[PDB]
RNA sequence: GAUGGGGAAGCUCCGUUUCAAAGGCCUGACAGGCCACCAUCGAAAGGGAAUCCGGUUAAGAUUCCGGAACCUGG
RNA sequence: UUGACAUUGUGAAGAGACAUAGUUUCUUUACUUAUUCAAUGAAGCGGAGCUGGAAUUCAUUUUCCACGUUCUAGCAUUCAAGGUCCCAUUCGGGGCUGAUCCGGGUUGAAGACAUUGUCAGGUGG
């Protein structure tokens, strides 16, 4: 009753291929391929000068005037699956692929609501946990 | 008729936290997703979250508590005790 | 950088909240911790007769660690061993109609306390082991002036879980070794010739010296304070 | 007792008395169900959690409502402060002070009374003090004692002239009266 | 066995060493609970030859009592503390 | 007036937070971290969440009926 | 109300009796482990160390002191900001310092007397 529903979608993973990565696609398909992504970036380039522009009249303003679904992640971001126009054709041995199926597969499971988006993260203490000698090696004189 | 101590039913009655439901469990958070994953039941988002978690909207899991009422009856857990004593 | 400064506080005497400290030495712990602390430090500070600390004072690492690694050789055997020799010998009894000796002898340490100090006034014994930490010590200070007195090599190791491990018991107490295959035998001699090496000397002196006179740390340096101003 | 605010004592002897002083406020002076003076409810900062410890002294004759207390053993000489008896010279007037460092006070508690240090052992350090009564007794100096006499002397002067002002008193302490 | 080794040098209950134990041990009774229980005695042929056996299901408590007669003081308590306990 | 604990030959007693390992969480990868009490009982006249009218019966109504508001928790 | 037994420990001398040497009679202090008293959410006990300062040095410091707060009815809490080095960028994870190092005795009083268990004098509705 709980348990037999299906869960949440967080941000939309597609399982269909948008099928312009396809071993000589049509050119179209190839073309917009391309041009999507290359919107999408050049919005993140933006306002990453953005930033640069931002920082660069703060370090000018520092000197010029005076003065006297939880866990804080989303999916993990996807990343760029393109061949370039060069490195494509016929002959099949030619074909190198690209995109790595963990990340990828890994975005599909944050995706479909199953698991919560997480860092593996290493090793961690808050206190010293002091070290000292014991009573057999202290007393041994 | 003894008033009713506002946060205890509804959301706050339903939905909780890992912790929680590893302080009922007793076990770990990684049998706890072995369990998790196996018996599959996966994490929620519910309407008002101040009103969850007491007042407040930190970022956090929900499990459908009757689902833990589930889990608790269940061979495995027993398995991987075991396993414990085992090692 | 610039935006981020430098706070610090200052904790001072009053002018602050206090951060967290350690304070191990500073807690209420249970009462059966503040038993067996206390414990050891009386059984340090008191002034002990010499029949213990005949204890106390006890073998080497690789003493110990020779002698462990020999032991390991002989053990006795657990009983899946002893049931594969039964399963054994019960064909071999059927078939062949030894007398049960078909099978081999064996070669083990001889473990139980009432058996090592029964082998002692019959010398069957060529060296015993004996633990030191025992609290019912009333069961073990008489051990070592008994194998003195019957001329056997007597020595005292350090724990008796360590004991154990070469029976297949928790604790022991004692082992012994009566009875040793060839190959072994000028280990088990020169074994001898190192613990006599290390007691036959040093039974002057643990006899003749009142073990546990030492202070704690707050009197010693009072009276370290009092000799210098003297 | 139904109404006894609290017990008139002192701080207890941390390491800020014991290395140093501390600031510790007024915050108002209230009569006491059933006693000869008056009390002062008085507020520090505990030094080890973030909160505001009150605390329940006697009311010295000078202090006001509205005051600061620098008080440990660093503590300048002033009215209603507290100092262990080692720092101050002979002379220096004090009450509520205590037999033994931390009891919290047992000697010169009561209304208009207060005791006299009159000489001091600094070397194997004590402190030599007269009793209300008069009598001499000299005692550590870490212990403590609050400066100035009790508040509220001359309580004693006024006569009552009739009998349900007498039950109306004894009526709050303890029944020890009518007596025969 | 021990059993002998034992029981005549516990017969010597004014040795320095069996008072310094006694001074050790009574110590540690005194912190510990009246009613108590140690898994392994203290005089162990002592128990052997009461009808002890160490196995499954016999069991060792500890115990302590006051010194004195009964106070109502002269009256002497014909109950032995032995029985008390 | 329990429990801890300690006495008492003992029925049961002294004591009520104290010579106690008393209890529960909060994220977060079984490990770290924070908090500090102490039971419980005792007021139909003390504190305290919130309601009025009219009608009605052989007999009751701030209780039912007719109408009209309010409190708490979801 | 006084005395005796044990609880009841370790010490250094003096006077001694004994086999240079351990066994016990007292007089002296001197101590902590027993026990006793009290308090604290058992937080800062004791020692050493830095910094500076008197200190008069009879060489070098013999030493001894201080070692973050005072006109004022306020406020300080989210492992603390900062510095420093790794990480794997990232939204920040970790170490050392900031906040000295070591012991464990929770902190003092008291200590072989107290006291507690048991006995014997004077007094005594």
């Amino acid at each position: 009753s709980t348990l037999d529903i299906e869960p949440i979608a967080v941000k939309e993973f597609t399982e269909i291929p948008h099928a312009g990565k396809s071993y000589n696609p049509n050119n179209k398909a190839w073309s917009e391929l391309i041009n999507k992504e290359y919107k999408e970036e050049k919005a993140r380039e933006d306002e990453r000068i953005a930033l640069e522009k931002y920082k660069e009249r703060i370090r000018h303003l520092m000197e010029t005037l005076d003065d006297n679904l939880g866990t804080k992640y989303s999916v993990i971001d996807e990343r760029l699956e393109i061949k370039f126009s060069d490195e494509l054709s016929d002959s099949l041995r030619k074909l190198k692929p690209e995109g790595n199926l963990l990340y990828d597969t890994v975005r599909k499971l944050q995706s479909s609501g199953k698991v919560e988006t997480r860092v593996p993260v290493r090793k961690g203490r808050k206190y010293k946990q002091k070290i000292t000698e014991k009573w057999t090696h202290k007393d041994f004189k | 008729m003894r008033i009713k101590k506002k946060n205890t039913r509804g959301n706050a009655r339903n939905f909780i936290t890992r912790s929680q439901a590893v302080r009922k469990l007793q076990v770990s958070l990684a049998d706890f997703r072995r369990l998790c994953i196996f018996k599959g039941i996966y994490p929620r988002e519910p309407r008002n979250k101040k009103k969850a978690n007491k007042g407040s909207t930190a970022p956090t899991t929900f499990y459908y508590a009757k689902d833990i009422q589930y889990l608790m009856h269940e061979p495995v857990l027993a398995k991987f005790r075991e396993h414990k004593t085992f090692a | 950088n610039p935006l981020t400064h430098s706070t610090p506080k200052n904790f001072g005497i009053g002018q602050a909240v206090q951060p967290k400290r350690n304070l191990s030495r500073y807690v209420k712990w249970p009462e059966y911790v503040r038993v067996q602390r206390q414990k050891k430090i009386l059984s340090i500070r008191l002034k002990v007769p010499p029949t213990i600390a005949q204890f106390q004072y006890t073998l080497d690492r690789n003493t110990a660690a020779e002698t462990f690694k020999l032991f390991n050789k002989y053990r006795p055997e657990t009983a899946a061993e002893k049931k594969e020799r039964l399963t054994k010998e019960a064909a071999a009894v059927a078939e062949g109609k030894s007398k049960q000796d078909a099978s081999p002898k064996p070669y083990a340490v001889k473990y139980g306390l009432n058996h090592v100090v029964a082998l002692i006034e019959n010398k069957k014994a060529k060296l015993v082991l004996i633990a030191n930490d025992v609290d019912p010590i009333e069961l073990v200070v008489f051990l070592p002036a008994l194998c003195k007195k019957m001329g056997v090599p007597y020595a005292i190791v350090k724990g008796k879980a360590r004991l154990g491990t070469l029976v297949n018991q928790k604790t022991s107490a004692v082992a012994a070794l009566t009875e040793v295959r060839a190959e072994d035998e000028a280990a088990l001699a020169k074994l001898v010739s190192t613990i006599d090496a290390n007691f036959a000397d040093k039974y002057d002196e643990v006899k003749k010296h009142w073990g546990g006179g030492i202070l704690g740390n707050k009197a010693q340096a009072k009276m370290d304070k009092r000799a210098k101003n003297s | 007792t139904r109404l006894r605010q609290g017990a008139a004592k002192l701080r207890t002897l941390d390491y800020a008395e014991r290395h140093g002083y501390i600031r510790g406020i007024v915050k108002q002076i209230v009569h006491d169900s059933g006693r000869g003076a008056p009390l002062a409810k008085v507020v520090f900062r505990d030094p080890y959690k973030y909160r505001l410890r009150e605390e329940i002294f006697i009311a010295n004759e000078g202090v006001h409502t509205g005051q600061f207390i620098y008080a440990g053993k660093k503590a300048s000489l002033n009215v209603g402060n507290v100092l262990p008896l080692g720092s101050v010279p002979e002379g220096t007037i004090v009450s509520n002070v205590e037999e033994k460092p931390g009891d919290r006070g047992a000697l010169a508690r009561a209304s208009g009374n207060y005791v006299i240090i009159i000489g001091h052992n600094p070397d194997e350090n004590k402190t030599r003090v007269r009793l209300p009564s008069g009598a001499k007794k000299v005692i550590s100096s870490d212990a403590r004692g609050v400066i100035g006499v009790i508040a509220g002397g001359g309580r004693v002067d006024k006569p009552l002239l009739k009998a349900g002002r007498a039950f109306h008193k004894y009526r709050l302490k303890r029944n020890s009266w009518p007596k025969t | 066995g021990a059993y002998k080794y034992l029981e005549e040098l516990q017969r010597k209950k004014q040795s320095d060493v069996l008072r310094f134990l006694q001074r050790v041990r009574v110590w540690e009774y005194r912190q510990k609970n009246v009613i108590h229980r140690a898994a392994r005695p203290t005089r162990p042929d002592k128990a052997r030859r009461l009808g002890y056996k160490a196995k499954q299901g016999f069991v060792i408590y500890r115990v302590r009592v006051r010194r004195g007669n009964r106070k109502r003081n002269e009256l002497k308590y014909q109950r032995s503390l032995r029985a008390t306990a």
